[PDB]
């Protein structure tokens, strides 16, 4: 996210990783649904299994490498307020209910990761607007005095 | 080698470890010596050769069983349900991956059995089962009398069909790979169902707490679909 | 706000090179001083922490090794228009820095003075890698003073040195303001141990404080 | 092959199964072309190449994180803490073996991350962190704001550093093998810390009983130490 | 060899006798060195590589001209119009077969010209043409000022584009085979139109009876379609 805000034009595959962080006894299912760009985001789990998805039972399998094909996009300006339209979604619906025993906690969590593959590329370097000085920095004149 | 990853759909489970080629037959396309079957069956790619994961059915202690007639379970769903409502023929085997996720403190045994031509019977009447009693769709149906499989013939002998046991002590999953099981080379999906995935809990679910709502998740992959053509060149 | 998209047809990884990422002549210092003959000259300890655009961009890395290519851009504004001679004397670590415009340190033979005029093209000197460690610690987890309650995060080795700019001319009948813009293009850049990009705004140029 | 057995210290664990060579670099001694570094660095043997196991930190549900700056964590401890108080130089990589023992009924995820040059920031003030705010020692420190790692930069991107995940579902341990990470060839242990072992629980601990006091045990082995000489022959 | 028979659609005409490869380029798929274009463009078969025959436009004496922007003419029609409303990319050349059936007692000349990037202009105003002024669809549009092609630039020089003449004395047909004409390798069909099939009657229709309602029939075959994938394997 933050290195692609130093560059205007950017294009390439990404790679998600969803690590489940419940107990060892905690079983259940998720359905991780990659919607391509231009398609509609699934609202129900029925619509979610119609498209590209992956039904992930977290038994011993607690992590999912999830290759996303070619999230691209850039910045725009006309004769601003022109962003990228949409490059799709990765939604997750409860396929089953969560099953924990009486000693494990009822509330389990998910950590999601994101990485780029070797085909991800960046160009037309710009300045990232994530930072910006407005009033002052403390002892900024101490580099001169 | 099975690799439960068909098309855009995939099932990343860990403990699957075996599958059952039903009647020892892997599903294939229509063989080339059967040209009688109208000359243009299209062979659709992974648009329909993909896992259609149904609702997870809530398996409690007092549950009798579940049945999904194939391909009635998939006539309303997705690119198989779209192709059924346009093509009048089809020829598809099925890959079913039933898995019943549970802890090590649950018990039970599912007879995940795939019944070819499960002509159901109605109980205590001479009227045949109607269209709404047989053709259910995505929800499937619940066994009224699972000891006689709702056709008067015994559950104890129902392992003559292709079946796997989900004994929640040992395994949580069952994978049954169905071939084209019909007398006809192709058939008619809106009014005929070759297979019936029947999941009958022989040993009921048990745990000391309140009645456990353990889900059984069914994923049906129509392997090696064919259909009517509809794109024929009229010269 | 409209929502457009275009097919991004790219080729190559060469623009994301770290030599290519950081070597932009960014403005690193800009102050004006009145002149009439600090006491009417421009001195500045060369750091990259003055502007948050280059600072966060360089705080992506732990260790940096670069030749800073300082370009002193000097403009002048009268409070007739004179032609002036300036001295952008670079004062390294150890050589003393001037306190007045006419001190004895401006005529130091060992300091790398550059004498340039305003009507000339801007003065440009390549200050070499002068950390005495083999890379600039952008973050220095540690203390300068040995177990002293002084200042945290200041490496004794990472001192570039004061960049001291004055007007070589003597007293003149007009008083005028001189704005010295210093442009630094780091080059021959090696960079080690990449770091997370900073999200919270800075609070000081001395340290990595945050408000939230 | 790692073999967590250094010197007289050893860690007989069973489930370790992997280690992380930090930045792909195994720790080594000072190379022979760097003779500038004063001519006598002693190369101490397993007097300091041994596991210094710290206090087990009590990881509860409301715990934010822990950080040990290296080698500030070991300047008061043993033959490394004795040599720090006599030698002014050192050059040591580190082997860290963090393991968080828990049952199969605990949950959580530790980002056991080793941060080179973790220049901390103070919260909501412009005064730099003091000597007692940075140099903690054997106890280490607790993260005030672990989402920004107490230096304003994000926890979500903190996996750019050498890190391993202790997901208590999968593994209990993390082993990070640190090389000499400094611009200088040798450095000064009483006033500089190259690494900072940061253990941040991203997913907090959870169990239905009272707030579980699960210990996280840190063992830091200063691999491939060097120091000042102090035994030079003045001829 | 052309053989106007694409997919299930076909045009059994007799007097076609020539076609115009537009800019000397036959339409092809996306070349393999352009992998940047997202990694999965599907290459749909004759589901969309088929003739979509529009309404026959009623060419009278006082008719100015007709224009169909491609692929705006086919975004509501059939398996190309279904794929446009799901896929966001496409890359398709076009085969256009315009033929104007008439007797040997009719006269006239059609400039059946295919204009790449026909940015239209509005007449006598400075407001740009709206969405409903440009994107017409199956009906297409009628030229307001065909001497300046509704963009101020001359009809007399419009033969710089790929064009064929339907001189009803000589031939009734025109076949223009369009390649992928865009700066981008793929593009966006709901908001961009690469080609514009413009049929301008330069010499108007003439016969001594009442104003002859001679039909001009347009059949647009999207040759060598590609699209977005939508069936990608997420591993």
């Amino acid at each position: 996210g933050n290195i692609s805000r130093y560059y205007t034009h950017w294009s390439g595959s990404l790679e998600m990783t969803f690590m489940f962080c419940g107990s060892f006894m905690a079983a259940g299912k998720l359905i991780l649904c990659y919607t391509p760009p231009g398609g509609s985001c699934p609202t129900t789990r029925e619509t979610a299994m119609l498209g590209t998805h992956i039904v992930w039972d977290f038994g011993l399998q607690s992590s999912v490498t999830l290759i996303i094909p070619w999230i691209s996009g850039s910045h725009y300006r006309m004769f601003a307020k022109s962003t990228n339209a949409n490059v799709g979604y990765v939604t997750c619906f409860m396929q089953t209910n969560l099953i924990v025993p009486s000693e494990s906690s009822d509330t389990c969590s998910l950590i999601g990761f994101i990485a780029a593959k070797d085909d991800f590329s960046l160009r037309l370097m710009r300045d990232s607007p994530d930072i910006g000085q407005l009033d002052h920095l403390h002892a900024a004149e101490a580099a001169y005095q | 080698v099975l690799q439960l990853k068909l098309g855009n759909s995939a099932i990343v489970t860990q403990e699957a470890a075996n599958y059952c080629c039903a009647y020892g037959e892997w599903p294939n396309y229509l063989p080339d010596h059967e040209a009688v079957a109208i000359d243009k069956p299209t062979q659709p790619e992974t648009a329909t050769d993909r896992f259609y994961t149904l609702k997870s059915v809530k398996w409690e202690t007092g549950s009798t069983g579940w049945w999904w007639k194939l391909p009635d379970a998939l006539n309303n769903i997705g690119m198989f349900g779209q192709n059924v409502q346009h093509h009048y023929l089809y020829r598809s085997g099925f890959l079913i991956h039933v898995q019943c996720n549970a802890t090590k403190f649950h018990q039970g045994a599912l007879l995940v059995v795939a019944i070819p031509e499960h002509q159901r019977g109605a109980h205590n009447t001479n009227t045949s089962p109607g269209f709404d009693d047989i053709m259910k769709g995505e929800e499937g149906g619940t066994f009224n009398h699972p000891y006689v499989l709702d056709d008067g013939t015994s559950l104890a002998c129902a392992t003559i069909f292709p079946h796997q046991w989900i004994n929640l002590r040992t395994n949580n999953s069952a994978t049954i790979v169905l071939p084209w099981m019909n007398a006809a080379p192709m058939d008619f999906p809106l009014r005929h169902n070759q297979w019936t995935l029947a999941i009958i809990p022989v040993v009921p679910l048990g745990t000391r707490t309140t009645s456990s709502m353990v889900p059984i998740t069914v994923s049906i992959a129509p392997m090696c679909c064919e259909f009517n053509g509809l794109r024929h060149a009229i010269t | 706000a409209i929502q457009t998209r275009t097919v991004i047809n790219q080729h190559g990884v060469s623009e994301t090179l770290v030599e290519n990422f950081l070597s932009r002549a960014a403005l690193v210092s800009k102050r004006s001083f009145e002149y009439k003959d600090d006491k009417n000259f421009f001195k500045w300890t060369i750091n990259t922490r003055s502007f948050v655009q280059l600072r966060r961009k360089l705080e992506l890395f732990t260790y940096l090794r670069f030749d800073a290519e300082i370009t002193i851009l000097t403009t002048v504004a009268v409070n007739g228009l004179p032609d002036l001679t300036l001295q952008a004397m670079f004062v390294p670590t150890g050589a003393l820095t001037p306190e007045k415009q006419d001190s004895f340190h401006w005529q130091s033979g060992s300091n790398a003075s550059v004498f340039f005029k305003i009507s000339d093209p801007p003065a440009r000197i390549t200050i070499p890698f002068m950390c005495i460690n083999s890379a600039y610690s952008v973050f220095y987890d540690g203390f300068a003073g040995f177990e002293k309650n002084g200042l945290y995060g200041i490496n004794p080795a990472d001192t570039i040195g004061n960049l001291c700019v004055r007007i070589v001319n003597e007293h003149q009948p007009v008083g005028f303001t001189v704005t010295v813009r210093v442009y630094m293009k780091p080059k021959h850049i090696k960079a080690w141990a990449p770091r997370p990009p900073r999200t919270l705004p800075y609070m000081s140029i001395a340290n990595a404080n945050y408000k939230g």
